[PDB]
């Protein structure tokens, strides 16, 4: 029943610093990997930073520096230091844990928004009455491995989670609606039946190709 | 006496990352121009000393290490920098003398079903002291619970293999890599 709690916000006009306290239960920051992903308002969500157990850390390629992730084993609380920012930095910040082989970004907190290989989803946005089989296809460019694919569920007002981690074997709480099977560069996401919580946005996912993790823009399914 | 370093370079079997082969050279002479010139291995870029001056340098003994890693990992294999494999599996002590050999033998490395004989290690409590291996099959627990030494959700098995195939994007197919180190001892240098 591992859970996560953090809080930050405000700052309608620029504030140089801001610190959010990612406090965890069931695991420690020194235990395994820690990750951060920010979701811009109505835009694609991208990777920013991961710390490696033992001290090593990498930051986002888009904006090198200006951040500082520090791992505190004393408090069990993860803090991400800011120096100062500009516009477009604002987004809801999620702190999450990853292991990248049997689970990709397994458990996420609730998050909050600060203020101041490519995957392309061919089907696009689909609206459909409940009761019909649906499919989603993810297009790539470097014909990577099937084991590196992941797929995610997102519902408004709910922090997104995962359904299948490897693209072949479904994670805990298997749905008999979604399925994972891929050939070549395109990996099929087919759906059997539609449920009220099922009508939602979905993102193709790739992990392990590099220390940085890439996401897709996402498509709306309803 | 000719050295078996050419034999080591031209070897059918390389061990995986988690356990790297090690060979030593004694009372022998090694012509380094065979490595200096064009080889079936494409890349010869390395840092130890000036490669041309190698002839006149007196050196005691030679260490030979080989393994199989990924194409991007070939970038990170260099010393003085931090990577997931390097910090956890194979670490090069900085200021070392001797240098690195890199190439892609994709034709033999790739397998139709996937050559899974090659392995890596991605779970450890802390970092790794340079020039030291931990070939441990021990179940790894990270979170609060110890798992009683059994497979569980929080703990995980640290060892897991790659995924290969005959046709793949460049830079991700396995790369065979051999490295060597040079040093001096008080003993008569047998080189
Ligand atoms: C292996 O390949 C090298 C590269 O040309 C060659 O010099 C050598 O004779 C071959 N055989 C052995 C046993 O090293």
């Amino acid at each position: 029943e591992v859970q996560l709690l953090q809080s930050a916000g405000g700052l309608v006009q620029p504030g140089g610093s801001l610190r959010l306290s990612c406090a965890a239960s069931g695991f420690t920051v020194s235990a395994n990997y820690m990750s951060w992903v920010r979701q811009a308002p109505g835009k694609g969500l991208e990777w920013v930073s991961v710390i490696y157990p033992g001290g090593s850390t990498f930051y986002a390629d888009s904006v090198k520096g200006r951040f500082t992730i520090s791992k505190d084993n004393s408090k069990n609380t993860l803090y991400l230091q800011m120096n100062s920012l500009r516009v477009e930095d604002t987004a809801v910040y999620y702190c999450a844990r990853d292991l990248s082989v049997a689970g990709a970004f397994d458990i996420w907190g609730q998050g909050t928004l600060v203020t101041v290989i490519v995957l392309t989803q061919s089907p696009g946005t689909l609206s459909l009455s409940p009761g019909e089989k649906a499919t989603l296809f993810c297009r790539a460019s470097q014909t990577f491995s099937s084991n590196y694919l992941a797929w995610y569920q997102q519902k408004p007002g709910q922090a997104p989670s995962l359904l299948i981690y490897g693209g072949s074997t479904r994670a805990a709480g298997i749905p008999d609606r979604f399925s994972g099977s891929g050939s070549g560069t395109d990996f099929t996401l087919t759906i059997n039946r539609l449920e009220p919580e099922d009508f939602a946005i979905y993102y193709c996912q790739e992990y392990g190709s590099s220390p940085r993790v890439t996401f897709g823009q996402g498509t709306r399914l309803e | 006496n000719l050295c078996p370093f050419d034999e080591v370079f031209n070897a059918t079997r390389f061990a995986s990352v988690y356990a790297w082969n090690r060979k030593r050279i004694s009372n022998c002479v090694a012509d380094y121009s065979v490595l200096y010139n064009l080889a079936p291995f494409f890349t010869f870029k390395c840092y130890g000393v000036s490669p041309t001056k190698l002839n006149d340098l007196c050196f005691t003994n030679v260490y030979a290490d080989s393994f199989v890693i990924r194409g991007d990992e070939v970038r990170q294999i260099a010393p003085g920098q931090t990577g997931n494999i390097a910090d956890y599996n194979y670490k090069l002590p900085d200021d070392f003398t001797g240098c690195v050999i890199a190439w892609n033998s994709n034709k033999l490395d790739s397998k139709v079903s996937g050559n899974y004989n090659y392995l890596y290690r991605l779970f450890r409590k802390s970092n790794l002291k340079p020039f030291e291996r931990d070939i441990s099959t021990e179940i790894y627990q990270a979170g609060n619970k110890p798992c009683n030494g059994v497979a569980g959700f929080n703990c995980y098995f640290p060892l897991r293999s790659y995924s290969f195939r005959p046709t793949y994007g460049v830079g991700h197919q396995p790369y065979r890599v051999v490295v060597l180190s040079f040093e001096l001892l008080h003993a008569p240098a047998t080189v």
